[PDB]
Order: structure tokens, then C-alpha cells, then sequence
């Protein structure tokens, strides 16, 4: 079993913990902006098809 | 800080209309064809399982009625059959069956939604793996922010499913407008017609698994399951017949996606139309689906036997983090995969398999605890014949997979090691348990993430 509600808010509130989930909400959306961009590289790179 | 009711009758049925409907409707209707080989009889089969569906889930508006607890069909059997037969539900619903069928769904979506940009020619594999990725994160982010924008996104690509539907329709119409044959009438050949329909349907009882987040649930659910599936039969089989307007019946079953050749002869410019909307029809069924699961594991660890972390959700934003991001991690593990379709091939029988427990539970319930409330009764027979059809309808498919059900039922037992380590075995090895116990606090400080107030 886990940690109560308000111990949890004891520790978790500290700057360092709300430093570091900010960085990484801001890393995952930069990561998947990274895929997003990675995803048209291969589109454009990729050769169209045989045309009939 | 517990989870809130937030899902209005309309977003309840966005949801069921949402999952039901699927890329089946649009790229595989010719399942029926090949056995059901009149297409005068495949418009009936098609009826024949929608109605069979509607009294399936007329059960499943009983269930979900009769015991509130929120878990679909997980909850439904643990209530009756307890611990373990739940479990091993479960630990498959967890490691296979949910992520596989999510990863699937966004691979339809990725191929569609690419499809105009290579319209002659199999599209850029490394593109889609990756295309699949990005809907499975998307849908996660929206999900794991808000309930409100959750449902938002499942009522938008509900409605945006339906708006494509009506277009194949009304194209049927005007082709009418403009102006029984070779029927099979072989058991063998009707009875596998009908099971290869009812992969279409598949996607009804995913209501059931957010009774905890319905508005009403004693008026809504069963209205949810009334107001769906007539619409969604109805749907089926005029979408079907506008398919018979155009084509023939051999040009179908040779068809690679129907309702893009169909779109090509209806519409020519412009025609990239109707895969970018089959593709949004998938958008919207992954977010349906990841919604759904997260709620089946955090009710998995509610019931104890899950880790505790899934049950922690986030104090502020009233969303289960931690069960959305494991929901999210499972589906993309599925992206490393080889050779993938057949794999899920042999659980396809699971669904029903867990679909006929739960009926003959409610059975064993309607003695066992005669006194509960039961807003919804349905007629006595109405679960024995639904019951009864169902058992035909799973026998075929070992008949259809004997070796490959072989793997399937050997899976399964997977179960029972993780059942006596995790469930059972009265917390023995304490330096273990203090490891459980700092990894679980990281991830609530990690998270910010607390139990539900209960």
C-alpha cells in the first residue's frame, strides 16, 4: 500500500519536485513534437508511388 | 478528490457508438461475402447479428444495473466467481488483449490517414509505426488533462464517423436514385458468415466498464445501449447496401479497402475524402478504447490486485495518471511487433468467451441474491437463449483455429504464477515490500498522486 493524501503533498510540493515534473511535461511534448517532425522527414524522404 | 460523474447520455453514447462502429464497416464488410456469398443474404446476416447484439446488450444494461461497481464485465464475474476467475480476466485484458486491439486501431488509423499521400502503392513503414505513436501519446495527453476533454474528443469523432457513414449512404441513395441471387443455402457456409459479422459488432460492452463515471447510471446506461445500437444496425446495413449499388460481388471480395474504391467511383476528384475520414473513424476508437482501459486497471487495483499505484489519481485534475500512463506504455510496446494480426487471432473468442460467464453469473446471481433492486429485468430466457447462441457462436471459432487456440489457451496460464506472487502470497519478503513501497512514493511524488477519497 501507498502514501496518504496529505503526506504526499508534504514532500511533492518542494521546488524540486515542481522544477522537475515541469521539465518533464515540457520534454514530452518537445519529444513528441520531435516525433511529429521525424514523422514528415520520412513522408517527404520516402519515394511516391508508381503513378497508373 | 475521487473520481467525478461527468459522462452526460450523450457522451455515454458517443462513446458506445464511438467503439462499435470501427474501420470493420469500411475495409473488411466482405467478411460476410465470402460465406454469406448472395448479397441478398448478406444484408440479413448483417440483421441477424445486429438484433442477437441488442439482446446481448439489453443483458449487459441488467449487469451493468444490477451491480454499480464500475469494472465491466472484470467486475461483473469477480462479484460472482471471485478472485482468480477475475484475475486470470484480468492479467489477459492487461497484457494482451486491451494494448494489442488499441495498437491495431491506430495502425488503421496511420495506414488510412497516410493513404491519400500514396494512393497506388503500400505506404512508408517507418511512417506509420510512427504516425501510430503519435495518436497513442495524443489521445494519453488528452485523457490523462481532462475527463472533460476526453469525452469532447470521443463526441467529435463520434459524430465525425457517423458524418462519413452518411455520405457511403446518401451516395447509395443517389445511385438508386439513377437505376437472393447465387445464395448459399448451406449451414456451413451461413453459420461461419455470421461470426465473421460479429467482429463488426464487437465494442458494445465497453459502456459498462464507467458506471462509476456516468451521470445517472439507472436511467442512462440502459438508455445509452437502446439509443446505440438500433442506430448502429441501421447504419451497418444501409452502409452495406450503398457498397451493392456500386459494385459487384466479386469486385468486392477482391477489393483491398471497399469504401475507398467506392469513394474513387463516386466521387474521382476529391475521393481522398473517404480514407481521411476512415482514418478519423479510427482516431476516435482509440480514444474510446484508452479512455475504457484506463478504467478497467484502476479498478484492477481497487480491488487489490493490481500494484496500488493505479489507483492514484491526480488530486487536482480528477484524472488517473497513473492507470492512463500504464494503458499508454502496454499499447506501445505492441509497436516492436512482428507479423502481429494473427496473434490477436486466437483471443478473438476471448471477448465472447468473457461475455458468456457474465451472463450465466447474472443467471447464477437471479437465485443466489434474489433480493437486490434490479431497476432493469429483462424476460428470464431472454440471457438462456442469448447464452445458448453465444456457445454456438464461440464454438466455431476453435473449429475455425484449433492449433492457434492451442497458444490462446496456453496463455491464459500465464495467470496463475503472477496470481500466487502478487495476489496470494501474504507479503513475505519484506526487502522486496520496502522496494514496492519507495518505487510506489517515487511515482506519487514523480505524478503528484494520491488514493481516492472513498
Amino acid at each position: 500500500t501507498g502514501l496518504s493524501k496529505e503526506e504526499l503533498l508534504k514532500v511533492a510540493g518542494s521546488p524540486g519536485w515542481v522544477r522537475t515534473r515541469w521539465a518533464l511535461l515540457l520534454l514530452f511534448w518537445l519529444g513528441w513534437l520531435g516525433m511529429l517532425a521525424g514523422a514528415v522527414v520520412i513522408i517527404v524522404r520516402a519515394p511516391r508511388c508508381r503513378e497508373l | 478528490v475521487t473520481l467525478q460523474r461527468n459522462i452526460t447520455l450523450l457522451n455515454g453514447v458517443a462513446i458506445i457508438v464511438g467503439t462499435i462502429i470501427g474501420s470493420g464497416i469500411f475495409v473488411t464488410p466482405t467478411g460476410v461475402l465470402k460465406e454469406a456469398g448472395s448479397p441478398g443474404l448478406a444484408l440479413v446476416v448483417w440483421a441477424a447479428c445486429g438484433v442477437f447484439s441488442i439482446v446481448g446488450a439489453l443483458c449487459y444494461a441488467e449487469l451493468g444495473t444490477t451491480i454499480s461497481k464500475s469494472g465491466g464485465d472484470y467486475a461483473y464475474m469477480l462479484e460472482v466467481y471471485g478472485s482468480l476467475p477475475a484475475f486470470l480476466k484480468l492479467w489477459i485484458e492487461l497484457l494482451i488483449i486491451r494494448p494489442s486491439s488499441q495498437y491495431i486501431v491506430a495502425l488503421v488509423f496511420a495506414t488510412y490517414l497516410l493513404k491519400p499521400l500514396f494512393p497506388t502503392c503500400p505506404v512508408p513503414e517507418e511512417a506509420a509505426k510512427l504516425v501510430a505513436c503519435l495518436c497513442v501519446l495524443l489521445l494519453t495527453a488528452v485523457n490523462c488533462y481532462s475527463v472533460k476533454a476526453a469525452t469532447r474528443v470521443q463526441d467529435a469523432f463520434a459524430a465525425a464517423k457517423l458524418l462519413a457513414l452518411a455520405l457511403i449512404i446518401l451516395l447509395g441513395f443517389v445511385q438508386i436514385g439513377k437505376g437472393f441471387e447465387g445464395t448459399k443455402l448451406d449451414v456451413g457456409n451461413i453459420v461461419l458468415a455470421l461470426y465473421s459479422g460479429l467482429f463488426a459488432y464487437g465494442g458494445w460492452n465497453y459502456l459498462n466498464f464507467v458506471t462509476e463515471e456516468m451521470i445517472n447510471p439507472y436511467r442512462n446506461l440502459p438508455l445509452a445501449i437502446i439509443i446505440s445500437l438500433p442506430i448502429v444496425t441501421l447504419v451497418y446495413v444501409l452502409t452495406n447496401l450503398a457498397y451493392f449499388t456500386t459494385l459487384s460481388t466479386e469486385q468486392m471480395l477482391s477489393s483491398e479497402a471497399v469504401a475507398v474504391d467506392f469513394g474513387n467511383y463516386h466521387l474521382g476528384v476529391m475521393s481522398w475524402i473517404i480514407p481521411v475520414f476512415v482514418g478519423l473513424s479510427c482516431f476516435g476508437s482509440v480514444n474510446g478504447s484508452l479512455f475504457t482501459s484506463s478504467r478497467l486497471f484502476f479498478v484492477g487495483s481497487r480491488e487489490g490486485h493490481l500494484p496500488s499505484i493505479l489507483s492514484m489519481i491526480h488530486p487536482q485534475l480528477l484524472t488517473p495518471v497513473p492507470s492512463l500512463v500504464f494503458t499508454c506504455v502496454m499499447t506501445l510496446l505492441y509497436a516492436f511487433s512482428k507479423d502481429i494480426f494473427s496473434v490477436i487471432n486466437f483471443f478473438s473468442f476471448f471477448n465472447w468467451l468473457c461475455v458468456a460467464l457474465a451472463i450465466i453469473g447474472m443467471i447464477w446471481l437471479r437465485h443466489r441474491k434474489p433480493e437486490l433492486e434490479r431497476p432493469i429485468k429483462v424476460n428470464l430466457a431472454l440471457p438462456v437463449f442469448f447464452i445458448l447462441a453465444c456457445l454456438f457462436l464461440i464454438a466455431v471459432s476453435f473449429w475455425k483455429t484449433p492449433v492457434e487456440c492451442g497458444i490462446g489457451f496456453t496463455i491464459i496460464l500465464s495467470g496463475l504464477p503472477v496470481y500466487f506472487f502478487g495476489v496470494w502470497w501474504k507479503n513475505k519478503p519484506k526487502w522486496l515490500l520496502q522496494g514496492i513501497f519507495s518505487t510506489t512514493v517515487l511515482c506519487q511524488k514523480l505524478m503528484q498522486v494520491v488514493p481516492q477519497e472513498t
